[PDB]
């Protein structure tokens, strides 16, 4: 009858690293290699953790690394064998039918304008990502982006877009090793505030070693803000790919279950009764399985 | 004054609209220091005075060439994927006017005490008993949370829209857009 | 790390208001981590047997 599995935990495809910021001066963009990092000092106001760039540094460098891994839709834990086989020929068909060109394309726009710059890209007078394709321990290919001119809303079409598009298609795949190194200089102004990730004395700020530091989760889910074929009323763009598609600045779980359009109902439409759905919703499954996740019932 | 121009705040899944709000403002008064003079006015014409909310609309109100060249001056990179403008336009008319004016409030007790230990000599058990802690009170009003760049803090800039008026009166605009004095079109 | 509820939900739960009334109390956790230094792109485990 082919009921859905138990269990399906699938990995995290698209690993980061957290997003170590250091400081310094822009038109040195290039010798930002002992750049010194951004530190977290405590001021009295309560006692809250704040991060500012030094007092002659006009230009955050956000840098970390970037695994496209491969292997998208096949679990890393599965109950029901023929679920599994069934899942794996609905993925194989996506892939054989059009491959991660579309997703890519997506994720390498979210990695060419700088929205992992969280709100260190809101008012900064020009962002520029320098994306390095290393392999073997130098750069195989070097991209540089300006992350201003590529927006946040639009997925517009480029030479060099296409290129990290086949990148990222192919460490999707599995026909490469991807690992990108991710760099990316915001340009605030001198000794102004950055805004690293926060911690749960009012406030604390996220640091590895006496460094400031955006999570990993939250250069994922700038990465992962590709999803726009949901039913968009109000002028929002594009989401974060999650199951009943959500937002918590607005509260609104856009893809309700009562519209046909979550992860779960168009994934168990999809494999289980053979219901394929649009081309755009079967991105969206798609990218919820390179997003990885807990799915299967209890 | 008759010509404006309406900035709406995009809905964003990573940002609320108060901080975009205050982002807008921020780089609002950079240009406004940048352009100088004292002819360009604000407005926020979806204001909720019952939550004190400044709503997701921000109106300037300035002559034609300003506008002009506040439209193509670069204070807008990098926020132009979160607003989105109207045209440079003139205002209907009849229009009720109404005062936008910058409200502060003693809201710390211990800066006045520092203030009248700096002026008059006095004790921190003097200043005290001269200053209590019922002095403190917190205004009721909407507000943008800005940082300055001559010294380092973060303030709140309360924003009180005055009563509506029937005709204009003369005068400039602080550098905030707000008023020392100045109307602008409400519509 | 704060997540919003993204596991399958089972049939009770399906309301619209009570979903948005899910997410907007978002989930707050400390997890252990365990990454690699920003200048080292090798991981070295040692054992014996």
């Amino acid at each position: 009858i082919l009921s859905t599995a138990s269990v399906l935990a699938f990995e995290r495809k698209l690993d980061p690293s957290d997003a170590l910021m250091s400081a310094g001066a822009w038109a040195q963009r290039d010798a930002s290699q002992e750049w010194p990092a951004v530190t977290v000092r405590e001021k009295s106001v309560q006692t809250v953790d704040v991060a500012n760039l030094p007092s002659d540094a006009d230009t955050l460098k956000v840098r970390f690394t970037l695994r496209v891994l491969g292997g998208a839709g096949t679990p890393s834990a599965c109950n029901d064998a023929a679920y599994r086989d069934k899942l794996l020929q609905t993925v194989a068909t996506y892939v054989n039918d059009q491959g991660f060109a579309e997703l890519a394309r997506r994720y390498a726009h979210n990695l060419a304008n700088a929205r992992f710059l969280w709100r260190n890209r809101v008012g900064a007078e020009a962002v520029e990502v320098r994306i390095n394709h290393i392999r073997q321990g130098e750069v195989a290919r070097a991209w540089r982006f300006d992350a201003l001119a590529i927006g946040l809303r639009d997925f517009k079409a480029d030479a060099e877009l296409d290129a990290l598009a086949e990148l990222i298609a192919s460490g999707l795949s599995g026909s490469g090793h991807v690992l990108l190194e991710v760099v990316a200089f915001a340009r605030i102004g001198d000794g102004q505030e950055v805004f690293p990730s926060q911690e749960l004395k009012s406030k604390t700020l996220y640091s590895v070693r006496d460094a400031a530091a955006i999570h990993s989760q939250k250069i994922g889910n700038a990465l992962r803000t590709i999803d726009t074929w949901y039913p968009d009323e109000d002028g929002l763009g594009p989401i974060a790919v999650e199951p009943y598609g959500s937002v918590t600045s607005q509260g609104k779980a856009y893809r309700q279950p009562k519209q046909k359009l979550d992860f779960y109902t168009l994934l168990d439409n999809w494999v289980l009764r053979d219901e394929a759905p649009a081309v755009e919703q079967q991105h969206y499954v798609i990218a919820n399985l390179i997003r990885g996740g807990v799915f299967g019932e209890a | 004054m008759d010509h404006y121009l309406d900035i709406r705040l995009r809905p964003d899944p990573e940002f609320p609209p108060a901080q975009l709000m205050s982002v807008l403002f921020g780089k609002l008064h950079q240009a406004l220091v940048a352009q100088g003079g004292d002819r360009i006015g604000v407005s926020f014409p979806d204001l909720d005075e019952s939550r004190s909310r400044l709503g997701e609309r921000l109106r300037i109100h300035a002559s034609a060439d300003d506008l002009r060249a506040l439209l193509a001056r670069p204070w807008l990179e990098g926020l132009r994927d979160h607003l989105q403008f109207g045209e440079p336009a003139v205002v209907p008319h009849p229009t009720p006017y109404r005062q936008v004016s910058r409200v502060q409030a003693k809201s710390n007790p211990e800066r006045l005490r520092r203030r009248l230990m700096r002026r008059h000599d006095l004790s921190e058990e003097e200043a005290r008993k001269r200053i209590p802690d019922t002095v403190a009170r917190a205004l009721d009003l909407p507000f943008v949370t800005l940082r300055s760049q001559s010294t380092g803090q973060h303030f709140r800039l309360f924003i009180r829209h005055g009563p509506l008026q029937v005709t204009a009166e003369e005068g400039g605009f602080t550098c905030y857009g707000l008023s020392k004095g100045g109307f602008v079109p409400w519509f | 790390v704060r997540g919003t509820i993204s596991n399958r939900l089972k049939t009770k739960d399906r309301d619209p208001a009570k979903l948005d009334a899910s997410i907007q109390s978002p989930n707050l956790q400390t997890v252990d981590v365990a990454n690699l230094p920003s200048d080292a792109d090798t991981l070295k485990v040692r054992f014996t047997l």
